[PDB]
């Protein structure tokens, strides 16, 4: 049929494309050029296509081999999905140094590294401070969970997740360096605060008001808990800027 | 030795007794070894092909076997293939049979076996049985399992499954029997039998969910059958189990049935109080005989009478035959039970019954017979005469079903093979084993029943959702599900119905029937597409039950049981639930609000019920594949207005607004001058419809009532209500009180009935119609719920119930007028009808009680064998109301247990018109059984009439009045009926003084 | 007495036994209990 030769096409450009360096054991695929570099909003970014594309295929696959595609394809997305939170889960000190007080020296790297999932460089060489792309993160996990992918399986990791979002509840009173990593308008960069970062984590807050992480078999206790009073302050801050 | 000697010997056996009497044009064996029979039947024939691919299983496990495997099994082929072609050569009465089961369109089962064609007709031997073909399938499905090659092209596909939809209605014809005989009296009836539907239940198992090219295949090789007529199937056989028939108390084929062909009985202590009783009441020196007083083959029998006259089957008991083949089956039972045992003393049993040929080959001869000397001295002491071997013991003569028995029960007893081998599709399992089987036990374990079943709630309109989640009700609309789709019931009967079509023959499909709950319990994909349908008692009725809240609750409840305890299939059944907005109609909205929030707990009466979104629950299922498809007051009387003319009915129609006078005008309008008259609004037909939705929207339960017994439309489930009936035992009759009533003993069409019931309701009333659907109906679910609520009670008609129940609401009103029938909701109309069909106690009226219990026909327990033994010692006899029961027809004709000495005393006690008076005569029938029983002494001199005593008693029981009370003699015993039978001064008091008064003299 | 009973006892002693020293980092447990090893 057609669609079976467009989707082995769409395929065929998508693993030309992003696939070739997906960089397996670690997952974590280079963030463009020679910079030899993980970005976290550009892996988060660079799924979705993987991800519509094996939905595509799951609802037609009728077949061996379209199942086993549409399994390769969720388990890259997980393997990648894992592999973000590894770097994050090996930090909680920062994170739990953030949840008092506001200040950059505290805060998660925004530039993990290759295999080993180590640090490049220090806390005074770059901007440190990027909360749309954790909130952007948790919106995709939120949506693939719902989805009907397992991502978690320890119960420490939902205490993970429960304290970053204590971590990323405060973005409607606090300054951040920005999406582009540049600071204000000029250089010499000073915090400011943004509409991109509260609206982005708006959405981030809502969408784990209820969903649980462990599917249609979860527990007594497998569902994050968050409050109202942020996404409302949030709300009025966009609509007057 | 090695294996090679005996495997020989096994080899020269067979060719010498099995093979060599094979015919090569068609594969089948003759049912005659001597004379040139041109007769042949087809379990015998299946069951050496069973034996020799038993014997090339065998044999199969030896590298250099030098082709004799090979043979073996070409011979299993062609006999396969030749009872597949004659089979397949009767193509129309297969056709026949799918819509109309009847004995002139059964298939025939005996023909020629020189060129496969019929060579006697129909009259003479009945034709119909369908153990053969259910064993057939279930041996063919073996065979394709165990690694044969049996089908050739998708024409045999579509054959089997068109026998599959054939004998799946099974559970309601009745069978002529595995003996051809069906009844004991052998006079032409036919019965239903336990074992062929023992047989069939096993056969639909093992067919479900499997290839039938084997190892090769993809889409065109399974096949598809339905869990209600499973459901059915199982329900029959645990209601028939402990008796094979009305007719026989037991039988000896009950143990094929119920060993190594079937294996179906998975109770273990039912199977061992069976095994029990049939081995106590069975057994013989020289073998097994077929049944109790058993006139087959014996030495009094004559050839020129095919059916026995009355009372010659008396005559013929003492001398039954015996057939030592059924030691083997019990050998081989014993065999796979594990017991070495019984393997010992059956072989030690069987050893010297057995013959030799010439060369010393094992002879198992048919049948045993006295020889006429002793006629008479047998039946003095059971024994100790010795029989005589019958033709086939000595020579020219065999039995090829007996040594096939015999060769496979030594192969099983030598160790040459293993249980499993013979059977690969595990029929049999042990306790330990039943786990985690398919369609026969639950994942939580036999003794075990904690099932939780899955429910999804969608609403209709924006307007009812938002409306529900102002009080906190969650519930989705249909607009925002889709991905998903939700389909009508008729549109998966449509595409059942599509299935099985076939050019060449010609072939209607599965026939147009309503599914059951189990079935649209699943999820369906049709051209990509996920279906799922709700429950038929969701949808739209014309009638009147629908609109009530309590009905729909409890209607929920038992579908929601019947959901819950039998489910066996892997994965959690899927339950939908919509909810109307006219169904709040203001006032009773409350009730649903309590059912939804029980709901929403999670326990609705002791069943665990789960809710979640409905695409949450669609994800991560199994979903059931058919890709089939691709691949293809009133103010108006009517008396007064009977002669009014054309015009002024039509203005008076016209002008008024009340519904019952427009109903009673419509209906005067179409008997008149018919359905094909136009009136002011378009056709009568037309009005008729549009006045009875009318009134069914505004609840006027008179006046749908009118209209539906205008539209002549019937429920489509009073065939299932008056089988389960007939197969409890009970009876039930159709009719008017106080007018012609027609008695139901056997299944019929549903067009007989309709037929039938319209001609009764067009004789005498109009809505009786309907109040007998509704009676009927309540009668099978307090059955089906409440079976002990229906102890004592035999005859069920449905026209004394509703006169007692109308009597009983008439007694309640009291001073004030007794309410109308036809008004009554459907709510009090159950309950009334639970209250009258209650027990019953004190307080109220003796005489009303009486009145009800003889109305309701009931009979005390343990009355009939009370009966039978006043019969057994009343030497001339008993007349009750001008009838007459001569003791010699009814002992030298019947037993203890039968039930035609039932019909027979149920009939003569039916003359008495006053139900109270036959209350009476029951109570005075147990005093006089008890009192006779306490002592034997005294013993009647001759008849005794009954109201001669009851008379006698009632001037007693005068007398007493006048002593005490001083009352004058009054006319009518209705002060005897309000005397109960117990107390200071019962009727029992009076009965008793009859009893020593008639005894003495 | 149901599974009920033995299933949460089995429970709470891996909980206080097993599990509970499993490292989140790597999920691979240690030689000792004691002392940081």
């Amino acid at each position: 049929s057609n669609s079976g030769v467009r989707l082995d096409g769409y395929a065929r450009l998508v693993q030309q494309t992003i696939l070739c360096h997906q960089n397996p054991v670690t997952g974590l695929l280079p963030a463009s050029y020679d910079q030899k570099d993980a970005w976290v909003r550009d892996n988060v970014y660079s799924i979705l296509a993987v991800w519509g594309l094996g939905l595509a295929y799951r609802k037609n696959a009728d077949r061996d081999e379209d199942k086993a595609k549409a399994y390769e394809l969720e388990q890259s997305v997980v393997k990648l999905m894992r592999g973000l939170l590894h770097c994050m889960i090996r930090q909680v000190d920062k994170v739990e140094s953030f949840k008092y007080s506001q200040s950059t020296k505290d805060s998660l790297h925004a530039k993990y590294n290759t295999k080993t999932c180590a640090t490049v460089v220090g806390d005074d060489q770059w901007g440190h401070l990027q909360l749309d792309a954790t909130s952007v993160y948790l919106l995709f996990l939120a949506q693939m969970t719902a989805s009907g992918l397992h991502i978690i399986h320890s119960l420490d990791e939902v205490n993970f997740i429960q304290n970053l979002v204590f971590y990323i509840e405060a973005a409607y009173k606090t300054a951040d360096f920005g999406i582009w990593e540049r600071g204000d308008k000029t250089n010499q960069g000073i915090s400011e605060l943004n509409a991109s970062s509260v609206g982005m984590a708006k959405a981030a807050l809502e969408a784990l008001d209820e969903l649980d992480l462990f599917g249609v078999k979860g527990g007594p206790q497998s569902v994050i808990h968050v409050l109202a009073d942020e996404v409302q302050h949030c709300q009025s801050i966009l609509n007057s800027l | 030795e090695t294996l090679w000697d005996k495997l020989d010997h096994y080899y020269r056996i067979v060719k010498s007794t099995l093979l060599l009497y094979q015919s090569p044009t068609t594969g089948l064996f003759p049912t005659k070894t001597c004379g040139g029979d041109q007769k042949a039947k087809i379990q015998d024939s299946l069951y050496c092909a069973a034996g020799a691919w038993a014997l090339a299983l065998a044999y199969r496990r030896i590298d250099d076997d030098k082709g004799r495997t090979h043979e073996l099994e070409h011979s299993a082929i062609k006999c396969m293939r030749g009872i597949l072609y004659c089979y397949m050569r009767q193509a129309d009465k297969v056709q026949q049979f799918k819509q109309d089961p009847r004995p002139t369109t059964c298939l025939h089962s005996v023909f020629n076996v020189h060129t496969g064609d019929e060579l006697l007709s129909y009259e003479e031997y009945g034709h119909l049985q369908i153990n053969a073909v259910s064993l057939y399938l279930l041996y063919l499905v073996e065979m394709i399992s165990s690694g044969l090659q049996i089908i050739y092209n998708t024409d045999e596909v579509s054959f089997i499954q068109n026998l599959v939809f054939c004998v799946e209605r099974v559970y309601r014809v009745p069978d002529f029997g595995v003996w051809e005989r069906g009844s004991k009296y052998n006079n032409g009836s036919t019965e239903l039998h336990s074992s062929s539907v023992g047989l069939a239940k096993a056969a639909l198992e093992a067919i479900n969910g499997f290839n039938l090219f084997g190892n090769q295949g993809c889409s065109w090789s399974v096949i598809f059958v339905d869990l209600d007529a499973h459901n059915r199937n199982r329900q029959t056989l645990c209601s028939l189990l402990p008796r094979e028939s009305r007719s026989h108390n037991t039988d000896a084929a009950l143990l094929p049935c119920i060993s190594y062909p079937a294996f179906a009985l998975d109770d273990e202590v039912l199977f061992s109080q069976t095994l029990d009783k049939v081995v106590r009441k069975l057994k013989g020196k020289y073998g097994f005989k077929r049944f109790l007083r058993d006139g087959y083959r014996t030495s009094l029998e004559d050839p020129n009478r095919c059916y026995y006259k009355p009372a010659e089957i008396k005559l013929f008991d003492g001398i039954e035959c015996e057939f030592p083949i059924f030691f083997l089956y019990m050998m081989i039972d014993g065999v796979f039970r594990g017991n070495p045992k019984q393997v010992q003393e059956y072989q030690d049993l069987l050893t010297p019954v057995l013959h030799h040929t010439t060369e010393g080959y094992p002879v198992v001869p048919k049948y045993y017979y006295v020889p006429a000397d002793f006629v008479e001295y047998e039946k003095n002491n059971p024994g100790s005469q010795k029989r005589f071997p019958s033709n086939c013991g000595r020579d020219g003569k065999l039995f090829l079903w007996g040594q096939a028995l015999y060769i496979i029960a030594k192969l099983l007893a030598d160790e040459l093979i293993s249980p499993k081998d013979i059977d690969p599709v595990q029929r049999y399992v042990p306790l330990k084993d039943q786990r985690n089987v398919s369609m026969r036990f639950s994942n939580q374990g036999p003794l075990e029943n904690d099932l939780v079943v899955h429910v999804a709630l969608i609403a209709e309109s924006q307007r009812l959702q938002v409306f529900l989640n102002t009080y906190g009700i969650q519930t989705q609309t249909p607009q925002q599900v889709e991905p998903i789709q939700i389909w009508p019931q008729q549109e998966l009967v449509k595409a059942y119905l599509q299935l099985g079509i076939n050019e060449k023959l010609g072939l209607s499909g599965r026939p147009d029937r309503p599914i059951g709950c189990l079935g649209t319990s699943k999820i369906y994909r049709i051209l990509g597409k996920t279906v799922v349908c709700y429950p038929i008692i969701f949808d739209l009725s014309d009638f009147y039950m629908s609109q009530d809240v309590f009905l729909l609750i409890d209607d929920i409840k038992n579908a929601l049981q019947f959901i819950k305890q039998y489910w066996k299939m892997h994965g959690r059944p899927l339950f939908l639930v919509l909810i109307r907005e006219d169904n709040i109609r203001g006032s009773r909205f409350n009730p649903i609000l309590d059912m939804l929030a029980a709901l929403k707990k999670g326990i609705i009466g002791g069943v665990k019920v789960h809710v979640d979104r409905l695409q949450t629950l669609i994800s991560g299922a199994v979903v059931e594949q058919l890709d089939f498809l691709r691949i293809s007051q009133p103010d108006v009387n009517i008396s007064e207005w009977k002669d009014k003319p054309t015009h002024e009915i039509l203005q008076k129609l016209n002008d008024c607004s009340c519904l019952a006078s427009q109903a009673i005008l419509l209906g005067i309008l179409l008997k008149r001058e018919g359905p094909n008259f136009i009136t002011k609004e378009g056709t009568v037909s037309d009005h008729i419809e549009r006045v009875y939705r009318r009134a069914g929207s505004q609840k006027l339960w008179l006046a749908v009532r009118y209209g539906a017994a205008f539209t002549q439309k019937f429920s489509s489930s009073i065939a299932p209500h008056i089988t389960t009936f007939l197969v409890h035992g009970k009876q039930v009759t159709l009719g008017a009180f106080g007018h012609e009533e027609e008695v139901i003993s056997n299944p019929l069409s549903p067009r007989v009935i309709q037929n039938i019931i319209y001609y009764k309701c067009n004789t005498h009333d109009e809505r009786e119609a309907v109040i007998q659907q509704e009676l009927v109906i309540h009668i099978g679910w307090i059955i089906s719920n409440n079976p002990e609520l229906f102890s004592g009670m035999l005859k069920i008609r449905i026209g004394w119930i509703i006169h007692a129940m109308e009597y009983e609401l008439q007694i309640r009103g009291g001073d004030k007028p007794a309410l109308d029938l036809y008004q009554l909701s459907p709510s009090e109309v159950k309950q009334l009808l639970l209250d009258i069909l209650q027990p019953q106690q004190n307080g109220r009226c003796w005489l009303n009680r009486r009145q009800i219990d003889g109305s309701l026909n009931r009979t005390p327990t343990g009355f009939y064998d009370r009966v039978w033994q006043i019969l057994e010692r009343t030497p001339n006899g008993i007349i009750v109301a001008g009838k007459h029961l001569p003791q010699q027809p009814t002992l030298s004709d019947m037993t203890m247990y039968e039930m035609n000495f039932s019909l027979l005393v149920e009939d003569t006690l039916g003359n008495i018109d006053q139900p109270q008076y036959r209350q009476i005569v029951v109570e005075l029938l147990m005093v006089v059984s008890i009192v006779l029983e306490r002592n034997p002494e005294l013993e009647f001199q001759d008849k005794v009439d009954l109201d001669r005593l009851v008379k006698e008693a009632f001037n007693e029981f005068q007398k007493d009045q006048s002593r005490l009370k001083e009352i004058e003699k009054q006319d009518d015993m209705t002060s005897f009926y309000n005397t109960p039978p117990l107390g200071k001064r019962g009727t029992c008091s009076y009965l008793t003084k009859a009893v020593m008064n008639l005894l003495l003299e």
